[PDB]
């Protein structure tokens, strides 16, 4: 489970990301669309070039959820209640495509924070992200 | 795995530079520290209590650059993996009993590690051509399984 | 995949008493009822609102008997299941880029599905020959991938 | 998550195994050894053999936690709480192997319950196998 200590962790590293939140969300997208093509099908509507200003406003939306679970880590179940709904009823996303995305995330932070992405932070920021997943993929277990 | 021209040249341009004394001591320790259960594997590499404990582990470290290694050998052999990891697979596999997801964690691993070594040099587009590769030698190295 | 002599034996006599029209139906009906994402990758079959509507549903049935048909194909030619494959993989992999963990759910609600048809007959042993078959035919599907 | 149907049909279909419980689980263990040959690593005191009366003596044990955590499904954390760090902490099972012992109870069930195990309890009961399985890997995430 998410330990004090990993609590800790989560927040100072994102509050280290401060204000490029969004920026890091629009990167760690087209990480996710290059290295993993299959993940695209679920944007047809989407222009996932490298300028596109739908990756770059989706990414803010991806950044301010992930904002919403550090400021509500011990309710996330809650405060992430809407997106469940939306991935997994509406969207019906593949379980797997969490996995992908998490791993785009922490390869983002890597890049950005060498000084705080030390292994300690490194295993938080995973267990992390693998608790948004899981509530974000409750509507199936 | 099939590298475009403009990837395999991201990639070796890439491995050219990476601290072989480092880098894989990172990765297997990182792995040692994210994902607990792989330390079954290692009991005899010493007190792995801590991530400290574990990241300063001699033994971590050493064997490190050995899988390291093995990774610049399938760099090399792109077009024969499976041959080329032939041995490792029998030993991962029929020897260790090693699931096959965890071939595919390390591989992540050592992608992080890259990123965090390399900062903004470590690109979408390289990291798109580093994921095939590590893609490729989790398959080879989960071979005898199939 | 490799089966011993008495492993294809247990796999082909069971086989020969499977109901094509039924099983087939019943596999396909189960994983869009149990892993409802692959949902997605059916809409224009109609309503698949609820299990009894998955399960009734004509087209489900129908496109159940196709994949039974690949399977038996499969069966057939275990010495090479990649090239008895690869226009489905193409299909699967480049066309509709399902995700392979999802080959390997269909597998094992088969033999979900041959375990509630067959009951006792259905013996451990027997069950870890199919499942060396159905991991055979997942991979051979996903060959397209790396 | 275990919506109000899913806890009755998984309260039914346990209720139908009865007495076998025991010896359905001593089934899945050797089910699960047969078809896939690495979890036996965890199980070298054992002897593995089909009349094995260790596997026999493990499969009440599996049975009896189930039972629990059908019996206390809507506090499974604190009602399984010891296995969890028995299987994490101690044994560091990898997580993968929960999914192979999970498909080889449900094969089990299927082949011992025609009647009960339709698409709708199938789908209940591998929800539950899963909660059952997020829990004994939670000193994971
Ligand atoms: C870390 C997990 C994720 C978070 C925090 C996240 C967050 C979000 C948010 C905040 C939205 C916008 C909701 C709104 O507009 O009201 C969204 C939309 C969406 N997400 Fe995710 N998401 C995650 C993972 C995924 C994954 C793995 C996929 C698929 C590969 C995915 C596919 C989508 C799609 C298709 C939409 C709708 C886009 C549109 O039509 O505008 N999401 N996500
Ligand atoms: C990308 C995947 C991996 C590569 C390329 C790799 C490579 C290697 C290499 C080069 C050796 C040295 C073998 C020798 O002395 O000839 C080795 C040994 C070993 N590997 Fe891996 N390995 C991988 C993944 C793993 C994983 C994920 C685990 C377990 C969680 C693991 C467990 C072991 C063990 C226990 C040994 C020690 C064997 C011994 O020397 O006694 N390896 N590996
Ligand atoms: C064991 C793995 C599978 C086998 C052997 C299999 C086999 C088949 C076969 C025989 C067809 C008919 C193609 C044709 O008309 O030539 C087909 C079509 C299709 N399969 Fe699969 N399939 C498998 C897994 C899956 C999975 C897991 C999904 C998605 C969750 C899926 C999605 C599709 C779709 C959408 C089609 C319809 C294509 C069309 O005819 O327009 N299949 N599959
Ligand atoms: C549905 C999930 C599982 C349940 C309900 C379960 C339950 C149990 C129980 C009740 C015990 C005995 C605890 C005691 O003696 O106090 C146990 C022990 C153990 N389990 Fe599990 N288990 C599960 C999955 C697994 C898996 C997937 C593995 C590994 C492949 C595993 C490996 C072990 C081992 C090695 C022991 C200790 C055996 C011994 O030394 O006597 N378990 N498990």
């Amino acid at each position: 489970v998410l330990s004090p200590a990993d609590k800790t962790n989560v927040k100072a590293a994102w509050g280290k990301v401060g204000a490029h939140a969004g920026e890091y969300g629009a990167e760690a997208l087209e990480r996710m669309f290059l290295s993993f093509p299959t993940t695209k099908t679920y944007f047809p509507h989407f222009d996932l070039s490298h300028g596109s200003a739908q990756v770059k406003g989706h990414g803010k939306k991806v950044a301010d959820a992930l904002t919403n679970a550090v400021a509500h880590v011990d309710d996330m179940p809650n405060a992430l209640s809407a997106l469940s709904d939306l991935h997994a009823h509406k969207l019906r996303v593949d379980p797997v495509n969490f996995k992908l995305l998490s791993h785009c995330l922490l390869v983002t932070l890597a890049a950005h924070l060498p000084a705080e992405f030390t292994p300690a932070v490194h295993a938080s920021l995973d267990k992390f992200l693998a608790s948004v997943s899981t509530v974000l993929t409750s509507k199936y277990r | 795995v099939h590298l475009t021209p403009k990837e395999k040249s991201a990639v070796t341009a890439l491995w050219g530079k990476v601290n072989v004394d480092e880098v894989g001591g990172e990765a297997l320790g990182r792995l040692l520290v994210v994902y607990p259960w792989t330390q079954r594997f290692f009991e005899s590499f010493g007190d792995l209590s801590t991530p400290d404990a574990v990241m300063g582990n001699p033994k971590v470290k050493a064997h490190g650059k050995k899988v390291l290694g093995a990774f610049s050998d399938g760099l090399a052999h792109l077009d024969n993996l499976k041959g080329t990891f032939a041995t490792l697979s029998e030993l991962h596999c029929d020897k260790l009993h090693v699931d096959p997801e965890n071939f595919r964690l390390l591989g992540n691993v050592l992608v992080c590690v890259l990123a965090h070594h390399f900062g903004k040099e470590f690109t979408p587009p390289v990291q798109a051509a580093y994921q095939k590769v590590v893609a490729g030698v989790a398959n080879a190295l989960a071979h005898k399984y199939h």
